């Protein structure tokens, strides 16, 4: 089972900086083999509170190869609990072996990905040590309670 | 003397809308029926559908 996801024409000034994408984590609405790559998209930065609510509905997937023409990545979870791969670190602390992972989407908005050869971008989310996710949740999920 | 006016169902026109069949056992027959199988056509498509 893996996914397929197809490109328009792209800039050759752009394809070699979203090959250096191959371990973050894109998040889809279905689940059908083939996909485009219009559906998968995400505005800037703002509510982190709404992205990570919409992280729960959606489920995600790690991309592995790229190739000019199309884009094959993996159902992350659905039916399997060995599928041993590699999704790069794009996370701001160092995880060490044996940690549960967790994606939070990014903060201040500042590092997406503006492709501008079809005008949409892709906000990646970081990958996170479960025990720094926790805190980060708590502090968030306070400072909305705070404002009444 | 009026003679009749023998027709036979062979020469009419309705003949082509219907095959007959010459079948003499058929008061021997419980419920009968036919079969058929169809194939629909399918075209390709350049889909992520």
């Amino acid at each position: 089972m893996e996914v397929d996801i197809a490109l328009p024409t792209l800039s050759p000034g752009d394809l070699s900086a979203l090959q250096r994408c191959e371990g973050r984590v894109v998040f889809l609405e279905t689940l059908r083999r083939h996909a485009t790559l219009r559906e998968v998209a995400l505005p800037c930065g703002g509510d982190v509170l709404a992205a990570m609510a919409a992280y729960r509905r959606r489920f995600a997937a790690v991309i592995t190869r790229v190739t000019p023409h199309r884009m094959l990545a993996t159902p992350l979870g659905v039916g399997g609990r060995g599928q041993s791969l590699v999704l790069q670190n794009t996370g701001p602390f160092d995880l060490t072996n044996g940690d549960h992972v967790c994606l939070v989407p990014p903060l201040l908005g500042d590092e997406c990905l503006r492709l501008t050869s079809a005008n949409l971008e892709l906000r990646f989310p970081m990958t996170l040590p479960l025990a720094q996710a926790r805190e980060l949740t708590a502090r968030v999920v306070a400072r909305a309670a705070e404002t009444l | 003397c009026s003679t009749l006016s023998l027709v036979r169902f062979l020469e009419l026109g309705l003949s082509v809308a219907c095959v007959c069949t010459k079948f003499p056992e058929l008061s021997y027959v419980a419920e009968g029926t036919i079969q058929f199988e169809v194939q629909q056509p399918m075209i390709a498509r350049d889909g992520p559908h």
